[PDB]
RNA sequence: UGUUUUUUUCUGUCUCGUGCC
């Protein structure tokens, strides 16, 4: 029954806080920077390294202010939290591609209304 | 898909750890307990960012071990069905494709792949192309997919991908 | 059915997998590809010369495509068409070159078709920085350039767009030409405009918009890849230096840890010396590796001047600055990383080649069949007394006395040993009783330490002093290293021969077999069995597929040179299953022939047994004519095939000066007298034989005349080495 | 130029009578 396409999740996960690829990338980078110092400390595991090299290959923007701006310009809408992560991470070119990938956008909003958002997201990319 | 939620956990601390570094020892024990593990309820945990507070240690009767129900603010990665993410292809085999969604590796079979994407066993690098050889997909490429299923192999998550929907390839 | 009852032999079909045969026009292309890709970095096949080697490779490929020729079949049967014994790796190298040429041709054709389709699509779209379908022809023609061609094709796909519905700086071609020639023929955009004006005509408001496009164009350009390709791969002084953690972790075990400050190692040390490449790969795996040419700082400076404007007055200065920025962006994108990746790939290929060469050398050294028969040739063969003791410390030591016909006659144990702290007579008495029990022909003792060597020496002394070798004479116990017998004892053949026996008996049987017929043991093992023996530590780093292929080719060549006994693989299990490494007789074909022989009860009547009984096809018989041998026609058990039987008979008659009347079996003087010993060699002239072959036969017999004479004079010649007695260092 | 050993918590039934603090 758990299918994110139809916007259903368990009660515990419904009150969660969405994270973007750049956000988690910078959080892990800062954690690595803190952990590398302060000698006599248990070094990072393979999980941390794999997550780092996985999120580093999808960092659409390095500046934290870019993350703040893209989340601020998106939260003003009426979309759910789940729609804040996938759409801001994939960064589709045209509204048709976004509507095809995410079935929730089908009929939820107009075509130009989503195309302008996608163009803004593309321009915000570094 | 990564999230930032508030979790709770309790750890017993042996009385040998009492002293001026009690809180530091509790934090160190917490760090090396709830990083990298996985559960069927919240999913796979990446790491811990910060700790909210330290509970009141209730010393057990007849035992020097004392438990601290600490509540930590850590991140978690619990992908669901139907989500679309961008991963990287690790290996190409005739049985199927191999990818790596962060702390996960999914897998797509040839049946999911359309018939246009044939095999290239003659070439040294295992790769799939079309008749015109215009589009090329190989390893170390940011190829998208759709999570159509989930599985937890005793705190080892392993989902399954799919390549039926349009606009799934090079961006 | 396709493997056993196929028109072409199994080896020929397996060799030309990607390229199913060679056409008349494709033979020249395959030969040219093989010659070009024969020895680029190291010197290989420089023996055969350049043009002579290319012609020989082309002739071998043509023979393989037409007559279903194989590696040994074309190396021996086609000694004239190929290098006449130039090197052992003649047929296999020719087959590999032909396969590579066919694959390159197929890739070029596919690239040309894709380029034509893209050009047609662009013409249809834009015909109703442009998109021209002119690079498709260049990509199709670029057959030799595999990596460069692929890079150029990928760059074209990324530049034109790759979409399938159903003025900024110098041009890319001009910049590539200026970089390749080393002189900047074309400068940057010599216009009064600057990056301020160019960043307003995209919607970014930043001056780096054109830099990304310039970098993408430069990286996705075949000319740039060609210019950079071989610049650092040809020479790269890789400086080996351990890091902070590598110095202690390696402990001078790898290439990146042996020399603390031993740097400037050029391409020769890594390519030619596969050990250095293996060490660098091992060190670069977990801890760290020191692989840096350190020659760019001066290779990247010269390119900076090219493609940039010379004047500096705003327009000229702006153009020069923009060109420099674009060049820097392109270098950062696919300039340093591409060169580093190419160098790493070249180093890995060199290490793999070195590992394969070491494995092939080890296989050639250890695969030559050099048994120790009676007199170093009563009864056929000698009775090998395989003595494989466990400890020689009051424990039962296996001692089997196997015969010389690939079978174990008997065995026994010797629990008594010098057990007892002070017992110098029990071991001697046990050895004397064991020697008197049977009548062996030779002693094959093993060894593990000083105690084992002392026990073997004591046993040999007891045998020689009391004449325990044969009960009527002293027999010298030949030392045998416990290397092949131990592995063969616990093999499938050892288990099948004896199931309810201790491992000592199996080890003794394996040691006896290894000193009586190494070829039989090598052919009767899975090749799994061959991979058990390590050829060198550097082979592990390289791909094991190349080593396995080299070992299989060496085994096939050895089997073809030594021949195969048809009667030996009919009833004797020890000498059975030896039709898997034959020239043209693959494993499936050999298994089918063995099954047919077992069912129908057909023996090795002659060389035409598989052609007359309907067991083997005409192509299989022709390709495997020089490898199948029988016990009894006269020229059946030799390299003389049916085609050369008449020529061999005529040559024997001429040498013996006997009458000529249908000489196949009836006249025995020219056959039997010639086989017994050399009767007359001056009678048979090389020029006359060659003229006779050319006039009647459709082939020159200048090179095959010696082989035919040797086959007529000596049948079933063995290509294995002689018996190698253990040395001091070798024994240790 | 040599020196012979390694296995371990078992476990018992239901009923009646007598004596003692």
């Amino acid at each position: 029954e758990e299918d994110a396409s139809q916007l259903i999740f368990p009660k515990e996960f419904e009150t969660a806080e969405t994270l973007l690829n750049s956000e988690v990338h910078m959080l892990l980078e800062h954690r690595k920077q803190q952990n590398e110092s302060a000698e006599d400390e248990q070094e990072l595991s393979e999980v941390f390294m794999k997550t780092l090299n996985y999120t580093a290959r999808f960092s659409r923007f390095k500046n934290r202010e870019t993350i703040a701006s893209v989340r601020s310009l998106l939260l003003q809408k009426k979309l759910h939290k789940f729609e804040l992560a996938c759409l801001a991470n994939l960064c589709p070119e045209t509204a048709e591609e976004s509507k095809a990938l995410i079935p929730s956008l089908e009929g939820r909003f107009e075509d130009e209304e989503l195309q302008q958002i996608l163009d803004d997201i593309q321009t915000k990319r570094s | 898909m990564f999230y930032h939620i508030s979790l709770e956990h309790e750890i017993l601390l042996h009385p040998r750890y009492f002293g001026p570094n009690l809180l530091n020892t509790v934090k160190q024990k917490l760090f090396t307990e709830v990083e990298g593990t996985c559960t069927g309820k919240y999913g796979f945990v990446i790491a811990v960012t910060t700790i909210d507070n330290i509970g009141a240690g209730v010393i057990q009767p007849g035992r020097g071990f004392v438990l601290y129900p600490v509540k930590y603010k850590a991140i978690v990665f619990r992908p669901f069905k139907g989500e679309v993410v961008d991963a990287v292809v690790t290996q190409v085999n005739k049985v199927g494709l191999f990818t790596e969604i962060g702390p996960m590796s999914c897998f797509i079979s040839r049946h999911s792949i359309p018939s246009e994407m044939e095999f290239d066993p003659n070439s040294n690098p295992p790769c799939y192309k079309t008749m015109d050889e215009d589009i090329v997909i190989q390893q170390d490429d940011e190829i998208r997919l759709k999570i159509v299923g989930t599985r937890v192999d005793k705190n080892d998550i392993f989902a399954i991908g799919s390549l039926m929907d349009d606009y799934l390839g090079l961006v | 059915n396709e493997i056993r009852a196929t028109d072409l032999p199994e080896r020929f079909q397996l060799r030309s997998i990607p390229v199913k045969g060679a056409e008349d026009d494709e033979l020249e292309e395959e030969a040219d590809w093989i010659y070009r890709n024969a020895f680029a970095t190291p010197t290989i096949s420089l023996s055969r010369k350049g043009p002579s080697t290319i012609q020989k490779i082309k002739e071998a490929l043509g023979f393989m495509r037409n007559q279903h020729f194989e590696v040994p079949f074309i190396a021996f049967y086609r000694k004239e068409y190929v290098e006449p014994e130039l090197h052992i790796n003649d047929l296999w190298r020719v087959w590999q070159w032909d396969e590579k040429w066919t694959q390159l041709r197929i890739r070029k054709e596919n690239l040309t078709r894709l380029f034509e389709k893209m050009q047609a699509y662009q013409y249809e779209q834009i015909s109703a920085i442009r998109a021209l379908d002119t690079t498709d022809m260049e990509r199709l023609k670029d057959v030799q350039s595999m990596d460069e061609l692929k890079d150029v094709y990928n760059h074209f796909l990324l530049y034109y767009g790759r979409d399938i519905p159903k003025k900024f700086g110098l041009t890319p071609e001009q910049f590539g030409e200026n970089l390749r020639d080393s002189y900047q023929r074309h400068e940057t955009e010599q216009f009064p405009a600057e990056p301020l004006e160019l960043a307003k005509d995209t919607p970014e408001a930043v001056l780096e918009g054109a830099r990304y496009m310039v970098a993408l164009q430069i990286a996705r350009e075949p000319l740039v890849r060609q210019v950079l390709r071989q610049t650092f791969q040809e020479r790269a002084k890789l400086n080996i230096t351990p890091t902070k953690k590598g110095r202690k972790d390696v402990d001078e075990a790898h290439y990146a840890y042996s020399f603390k400050y031993l740097k400037n190692k050029p391409v020769k040390e890594l390519r030619d010396d596969q050990f250095l490449k293996i060490c660098l790969a091992e060190d670069e795996g977990l801890l760290t590796t020191d692989i840096s040419i350190d020659l760019k700082g001066t290779y990247f400076e010269e390119i900076k001047q090219f493609y940039y404007r010379d004047e500096f007055s705003h327009q000229v200065q702006e153009w020069n600055r923009q060109r420099t920025m674009a060049i820097e962006r392109a270098l950062q994108q696919f300039l340093y990383v591409q060169m580093a990746k190419e160098l790493k790939n070249k180093l890995l290929a060199e290490a793999k080649e070195y590992v394969i060469k070491a494995c092939s050398r080890k296989l050639y050294n250890w695969l030559r069949v050099a048994p120790y028969r009676p007199d170093q040739q009563q009864g056929k063969g000698i009775r090998v007394l395989g003595i494989a003791f466990s400890s020689a410390r009051d424990h039962p030591v296996f001692c089997a006395l196997v015969n010389g016909e690939g079978e174990v006659t008997d065995f026994l144990r010797l629990p008594h040993f010098t057990e007892e702290r002070e017992k110098k007579a029990q071991d001697i008495e046990t050895l004397k009783k064991f020697l008197l029990n049977k009548k062996p022909h030779v002693v094959t003792v093993a060894g593990e330490n000083r105690d084992a060597q002392m026990l073997i020496e004591d046993v040999k002394r007891i045998v020689h002093e009391l004449d325990q070798g044969q009960q009527l004479s002293s027999i010298g116990v030949e030392l045998v290293d416990n290397e092949l017998a131990i592995l063969y004892m616990n093999s499938k053949k050892s288990e099948a021969e004896f199931r309810d026996y201790p491992p000592v008996l199996r080890q003794a049987v394996s040691l006896a077999r290894r000193i009586q017929d190494p070829l039989i043991e090598f052919a009767q093992v899975c090749s799994e069995d061959i991979l058990c023996l390590k050829f060198h530590p550097l082979q592990e780093h390289v791909v094991k597929e190349e080593l396995l292929n080299a070992l299989y080719c060496e085994f096939i060549n050895r089997v073809n040179e030594v021949g195969v006994d048809v009667n030996r693989a009919i009833a004797h299990p020890y000498s059975q299953a030896l039709i898997q490494y034959v020239c043209g007789l693959g494993p499936r074909k050999g298994t089918h022939l063995l099954k047919i022989l077992k069912q129908n009860n057909t023996r090795l009547e002659s060389r035409t047994q598989l052609v007359t009984m309907c067991h083997m096809g005409p192509k299989v018989f022709m390709n495997c004519a020089g490898f199948l041998k029988i016990d009894t026609e006269v020229l059946d058990g030799s390299r003389v095939h049916p085609e050369t039987y008449e020529w061999a008979r005529k040559m024997a008659v001429d040498a013996l000066e006997y009458d000529e009347s249908a000489e196949d079996a009836n006249p025995a003087g020219a056959l039997e007298e010639i086989l017994e010993n050399p009767e007359r060699l001056k009678d048979l002239d090389l020029d006359a034989f060659a003229e006779e072959l050319e006039r009647q036969g459709y082939g020159d017999k200048h090179i095959t005349l010696y082989d035919i004479r040797a086959e007529l004079s000596c049948r079933y010649k063995d290509l294995r080495t002689a018996y190698r007695s253990p040395n001091t260092e070798e024994i240790f």
